[PDB]
């Protein structure tokens, strides 16, 4: 870890945006504590008082995720932090703000009940001249707040009104929005789809409900004084919480919104106009200043959000669009990449488009693009019928898997390869790819061969000419090569193969069965998980196929995937071994004795139940369990000291009786190294 | 709901799994009345649920010495059968191979009646009972008395297709030899000592007049099992007079 322990700290002295952004996909996914929490808060607690929204933001995030551990080192963090942070909320400071807002959550059972001493801190804390606290942290009131809804306003309100523009308004939109989860569920639904500005705002989707409407006739008047040019949330917001005449103020609005709505407050604006149709004709009005911005990732994910908010409007919305993307697609790799994804992902009503720009992206030795580009070219692609499109679509696509063949970095070889998606089979079925399918699956790297067979296998059902014989002498050589060739890592990377090459071509399977269970057996029991975990899946399939014709072979199988099964508590991938097993004996129609010949079966089945913790392991246990009649007790169980000591003697010898043989049962064991 | 549904099982059902708490096993079985409505594209979503909502309930009895976890066993047994239904209806070929192992299963589990009339449920839903007539022989035949001494007529006049209580005096009827027998034998375990006496002689009879029209390469095995029951049923006079 110490590698990014270290480069916690660096970055957190820091470009600065790309450092904390790609560290917060490590944060809270790795896993780790011992440093995660033990080091890495010394860090936070030092270099967080100076950080600018959105990075603080994702630091904001990255201290929950502290939190949320909850160990030893955790709690220390958790109450150092915050009460230092119930104080500094002093301007120098600022993330103190952000750390009530979420730590404060993290470990609601002590926060709960010091809902008053933090209004108390605010209230001094705002004098700061700065007037960063006077927003931020009476904002952050939320966190001292918010958690007696798991269990004060209807007097700290008066309070807010009265002790604390500033004060009673931040204080204000939180009061409210606590008096019912439903002040904060409204938010969770819109998210699938000066900061007193935007509070004055946040107040008429709530003060609605609060009390309905003398308090929404006067906090749009504060929204104006507050000089006019908004990013008026207000009245979408309100227009999902309640529509509580929303409409009434936007003959103030909607001329002040929209100047702001080209792509030139500026970053939502889209958002200020979309939620107001729950307007209609005048959101359509507006939509050609929304759709004529350039290929942002951010607008037009909005305008997507948009379409999927206004659905009557999408059309529009969509046409807008398509025009917008395509026309950056045909005049550039650095930005196309965006135009392919929406226009294959969305709605849309798109051919030779992605040849030209394929031709572009085969040529750009910008990796990233390389790699984005691939499937997104693949996603593009999804519509395609002329001829024209037909070429288009396997021209560009053997194309990518070309570079999936000559190209040396395995990243990109991925990304080409994962771009042959099912949905353009009878495109791929064509001698212009299969063709270099066929140099990929005899191509001097494995890896290549690992990922095209896939392919080649769901294409064995559209055109055998290149790939039924292939798949034929793919299964003869990979499995001869696995022992005869002497391969190391790489005969993981053949024993994927394995499985990908029988899965999709059960032409070749069946009278091809008995050589190769009698050689994949074989390396059943050659030795390596990398191994073993595809040769039980492939088997699996095998054993499905040809039902109950294999019985014979069933012993010798079941006792090997059985002695697999019963060291799982070291080889944890072995759910496999459950499911190998399941289906091996529903396929074959084994006699349903093998708690008698192997008892053990059952009872390995039950410690993965009082085992394993992962459901989908434990459901499969069950199948398994199940599968077999149910067991009458009887033939079950066919098939299978201070109190002894106390009544029998005084106490005077008892006494050292015990202490004796507690002590020699110490003696007797190996943790006696210790003691 | 759940005596109302369990009473719509047998012989409102659509109405009454509505009204049973999902947070069961029992909840995801009944309505795994997806097996029934031919939904399989919602019964196997169903069954994934029975099976992790049942889950606990076999780790629950891991200190009773897994004696009371039988009833968990039966559970997960009646479950795979949920799965058999659908590869029974979705893979031909399967239910063949199904009669056997199927009834290689029935014949490990205990021998409560309940239990045998909760598979023969499951079962009702792929199979005739006029098909797995072993099943239905061995069902009557689990207890003298089977689970009570009524069920054991239901099922013999199910199988013969005439109700003798009712068809007074009828003779025996021209149907498979082991429900008569199997009837004679439950008359004699009753008042009607004399009655079950004369039937079994005009049933030897009866046998002894059948044996000559089975007498080919191509049936010969019918009269030889005939044979055997002829002489089931002299041990049985012998025995009776």
């Amino acid at each position: 870890t110490r590698f990014y322990d270290q480069l916690n700290h660096h970055i957190f002295e820091l470009e600065r945006k790309g450092g904390i952004l790609a560290i917060a996909s490590l944060i809270g996914v790795e896993g780790g504590n011992a440093t995660r929490i033990g080091r890495f808060a010394n860090y936070l607690r030092n270099l967080l008082p100076s950080n600018d929204p959105v990075v603080m933001e994702m630091a904001s995030k990255a201290i929950g995720r502290l939190a949320m551990a909850g160990d030893t080192f955790t709690a220390e963090y958790v109450e150092f932090e915050v009460k230092r942070a119930l104080e500094w909320l002093e301007g120098r400071r600022h993330a103190a703000v952000l750390v009530l807002r979420e730590l404060a959550i993290s470990v609601p059972t002590f926060f709960f009940q010091q809902v008053q001493p933090f209004f108390d801190n605010i209230f001094v804390a705002v004098w700061d001249p700065k007037q960063a606290i006077r927003e931020g942290a009476v904002a952050a009131l939320r966190a001292c707040l918010i958690l007696t809804t798991q269990r004060w306003y209807r007097h700290t309100f008066e309070e807010a009104e009265k002790g604390f523009i500033h004060g009673a308004l931040l204080i204000l939109n939180e009061l409210v929005r606590i008096s019912s989860m439903e002040g904060e569920r409204l938010r969770e639904e819109m998210e699938e789809i000066s900061l007193i500005q935007m509070t004055i705002l946040n107040l008429l989707p709530r003060l609605a409900a609060f009390r309905p409407t003398q308090y929404l006739q006067d906090t749009m008047n504060h929204v104006l004084s507050c000089e006019r040019t908004a990013a008026f949330q207000a009245l979408g917001l309100l227009s999902v919480a309640v529509r509580s005449e929303f409409k009434v103020y936007l003959p103030r609005v909607l001329d002040i919104i929209r100047a702001a709505l080209p792509p030139k407050v500026d970053a939502t604006v889209f958002t200020c106009i979309s939620m107001l149709a729950r307007i209609q004709q005048d959101i359509k009005e507006l939509l050609e200043p929304m759709l004529a911005v350039g290929l942002s990732p951010a607008l037009t994910a909005v305008l997507y959000d948009l379409s999927r908010q206004i659905p009557q409007l999408k059309k529009d919305i969509q046409d807008g669009l398509l025009k917008m993307l395509s026309l950056v697609l045909m005049h550039d790799v650095g930005s196309i990449t965006l135009a392919l994804r929406t226009l294959g992902s969305f709605e849309f009503e798109l051919t030779q488009f992605v040849r030209h720009c394929a031709d572009h992206f085969l040529n750009s030795e910008h990796k990233e693009i390389r790699m984005e580009a691939a499937r997104t070219c693949s996603r593009l692609l999804t519509p395609s019928v002329s001829q024209t499109a037909v070429q288009v679509v396997a021209d560009v696509l053997s194309k990518l898997l070309v570079v999936g063949i000559t190209d040396p970095d395995p990243d990109i070889r991925y990304c080409v390869l994962a771009s042959l998606d099912e949905r353009f089979d009878a495109h791929l079925a064509q001698a212009e790819n299969l063709q270099a399918l066929f140099v990929a699956l005899n191509d001097q790297v494995f890896e290549i061969r690992e990922l095209a067979i896939c392919t080649v296998g769901r294409l064995s059902s559209m055109n055998p000419a290149f790939v039924m014989p292939f798949l034929r002498k793919m299964l003869i050589q990979i499995l001869t090569e696995l022992e005869h060739s002497g391969i190391g890592r790489i005969k993981e990377q053949s024993a994927r193969m394995l499985g990908h090459l029988v899965s999709n071509a059960p032409r070749l399977i069946r009278p091809y069965m008995e050589p190769i269970l009698k050689a994949l057996i074989l390396k059943l029991k050659d030795p390596n998980p990398g191994v073993i975990n595809n040769v039980l899946a492939t088997i699996g399939e095998l054993a499905q196929v040809s039902g109950l014709e294999m019985r014979k072979w069933v012993d010798e199988l079941f006792i090997i995937i059985m002695d697999m099964l019963q060291d799982s508590s070291l080889l944890a991938k072995r759910q496999v071994a459950l499911w190998t097993l399941g289906q091996l004996v529903a396929s074959t129609g084994y006699v349903v004795e093998p708690y008698r010949k192997y008892p053990t079966l059952l009872e390995v089945l039950l410690n993965f139940l009082k085992t394993e913790q992962n459901q989908g392991t434990r459901r499969e246990a069950i199948r398994v369990l199940g599968l077999l009649g149910a067991l009458d007790p009887y033939k079950h169980k066919v098939n299978i000291e201070m109190l002894v000591n106390m009544g029998n003697l005084p106490l005077d010898e008892f006494y050292p009786a015990v202490s004796m043989v507690a002590l020699m049962r110490i003696f007797r064991d190996q943790s006696l190294s210790h003691h | 709901a759940r005596m109302a549904a369990a009473a719509a099982w047998g012989l409102s059902m659509e109405e009454y799994t509505c009204m049973i708490p999902r947070d069961t096993h029992d909840g995801a079985f009944y309505r795994a009345l997806a097996l029934h409505q031919d939904l399989f594209s919602l019964a196997q979503q169903c069954i994934d649920k029975a099976r992790d909502l049942l889950d606990a309930e076999l780790t629950a009895m891991a200190g009773e010495s897994y004696s009371r976890a039988y009833g968990a066993m039966v559970s997960c047994h009646m479950l795979s059968e949920l799965e058999e239904v659908i590869q029974y209806k979705l893979v031909p070929e399967r239910r063949e191979i199904i009669r056997q192992i199927w009834w290689e299963r029935l014949q490990g589990c205990q021998r409560i009646v309940e239990d045998w009339q909760k598979i023969l449920m499951v079962r009702s839903l792929v199979v005739s009972p006029h098909e797995d007539m072993r099943t239905w022989l061995k069902y009557a035949s689990l207890c003298g008395k089977s689970g009570r001494l009524a069920l054991a007529h239901k099922t013999l006049v199910l199988l013969l297709g005439v109700d003798p209580s009712r068809q007074l005096d009828h003779p025996l009827p021209t149907v498979h030899p082991q429900v008569t027998y199997a009837y004679m034998k439950n008359m004699w375990k009753s008042a009607r000592k004399i009655d079950a006496f004369q039937h079994m002689q005009h049933f030897v009879q009866t046998m002894q007049q059948q044996a000559q029209h089975a007498i080919a390469t191509e049936d010969q095995q019918h009269k030889q099992e005939l044979h055997k029951l002829m002489a089931r049923c002299f041990l049985k006079l012998g025995e009776w007079q």
